[PDB]
């Protein structure tokens, strides 16, 4: 999730 | 964990790079893993990235002619990028860049030279004009000049003259060749020093033996 | 992007040094965002992620802070080790709905160059005559050497008297991880007709009001 939702 | 960029080399404008980054220890498919790539001399440049959920987001720059797919089978990913220009001469990585995450990981980087055939280094000896005035230490060196495409490795007594050793970064001569010279300095007792030039790319390797100058 | 300052810096021995960035969107979960050390021939290397976390076995005296778009490493008590170039690099994503789309990117800065001042040291400098064999190609170098400086030098040569412009070629090494010396190659490209046809053959360092010639006699060697 550090990249994305 | 650790990746690798596949071999880059000499590459003719209007052709086709394609570049591959093998894992060791990880899963590629389990993290996004981006394409930078390093102009001669220049700042770190974003391809694209290749998101941990399979999609592709390129740098405007990139997007037409740049694709980056995943191999999970392999575990590789890989970058194509077309129609090479000279603009497009660079070191390119393979890299988890890690703004946020824990895990960063960037692979050693890989040569690509847009300019048709390698050309292997002619190797010349470096030795002071004799007149001397005894001094401690004495300098002798290796020229290596004219070969294509970058690197050369430069060592001295087969790698056990470690101390004393400066090589010089390369130059892009105007007839689009690169030069740079060796030198080393050892105590003014020293046997013959040897300089050792390898040249991958033209398979190539060179023993010069620098003898002192006439006197 | 990400718009990076200053592009070259210098700080003494013990000093500090302060780069900043400016990214003109701001980055992901306002988080994400990374410092980088490049020195030549290598990897670049991660120093500090999600703003101001400290990448393993970094010291502490590299420091990250900011938010939004407004970012800051500095780097105290800094070390000849600490030369190098330094990139912010920022991540972004927006959407990832049907309805939304999606577009990501990462933006490195445009970097920064760190020169650290240590002692001040003249150099020595060396020249070497070409090869015989170097001759017989129709081309020779010649190739002076300025070895363990600091501060920059400029180098000059001159044949017979007359100073050179064109031929020169001149490669410096990083600077020394230990004392902040540089070394300097400087070569001289001749065709075999142009280097028979003159004697005396000189390289000539500056390095601020001093100057350190080596010379040869093309027919002594």
């Amino acid at each position: 999730a550090g990249x994305a939702g | 964990q650790s990746v690798e960029e596949s071999e880059g080399g000499l590459i003719k404008p209007g052709g086709i790079l394609t570049l591959t980054c093998t894992a060791s220890g990880f899963s590629l498919s389990s993290y996004g893993f981006s394409w930078v790539r390093q102009a001669p001399g220049k700042g770190l440049e974003h391809i694209g990235y290749l998101h941990a959920n399979g999609r592709a987001y390129y740098a405007t720059w990139a997007k037409s002619r740049s694709t980056i797919t995943r191999n999970t089978n392999l575990n590789t990913v890989t970058l194509q990028l077309t129609s090479l220009t000279a603009a497009d001469t660079a070191t390119y990585f393979c890299a988890k860049i890690g703004s946020v995450s824990d895990v960063a990981i960037w692979g050693p980087g890989t040569l690509v030279t847009i300019s048709g055939q390698p050309k292997a280094p002619s190797v010349f000896p470096l030795a002071p004009c004799c007149g001397d005035t005894p001094s401690s230490t004495v300098t002798m060196g290796c020229l290596v000049k004219g070969y294509l495409p970058e690197p050369v490795t430069v060592t001295w007594n087969s790698g056990t003259l470690t101390n004393g050793v400066r090589t010089f970064p390369s130059v892009r001569q105007s007839s689009g060749l690169y030069s740079l010279s060796s030198v080393v300095s050892v105590t003014s007792s020293s046997q013959p020093v040897t300089c050792n030039v390898a040249h991958p790319a033209t398979n190539t390797k060179v023993d010069k033996t620098v003898a002192p100058s006439t006197c | 992007d990400m718009t990076q300052t200053p592009s070259s810096t210098s700080a003494a021995v013990g000093g500090t040094v302060t780069i900043n960035c400016q990214s003109s969107e701001s980055i992901y979960n306002n988080k994400n965002l990374a410092w980088y050390q490049q020195k030549p021939g290598q990897s670049p290397r991660r120093l500090i992620y999600s703003i101001s976390t400290l990448a393993s076995g970094v010291s502490s005296r590299f420091k990250g802070s900011g938010s939004g778009t407004q970012f800051t490493l500095t780097i105290s008590d800094v070390q000849c080790d600490d030369a190098a170039t330094y990139y912010c690099v920022g991540y972004y994503y927006s959407g990832g709905y049907y309805y939304s789309g999606s577009a990501a990117y990462y933006a490195f800065g445009g970097g920064t160059e760190v020169v650290v001042k240590g002692d001040p040291v003249a150099p020595t400098v060396l020249i070497f005559p070409p090869a015989a064999d170097q001759v017989a190609t129709g081309t020779v170098t010649i190739v002076c050497v300025a070895n363990k400086y600091f501060p920059d030098v400029t180098v000059t040569w001159e044949v017979d008297g007359t100073t050179q412009t064109t031929g020169i070629e001149n490669s410096k090494t990083p600077q020394n991880s230990a004392d902040c010396t540089y070394n300097l190659s400087s070569t001289l490209t001749l065709t075999s007709t142009q280097y028979n046809s003159h004697k005396e053959y000189t390289c000539k360092v500056t390095q601020g009001t001093t100057s350190v010639v080596q010379s040869f006699n093309r027919g002594d060697c």
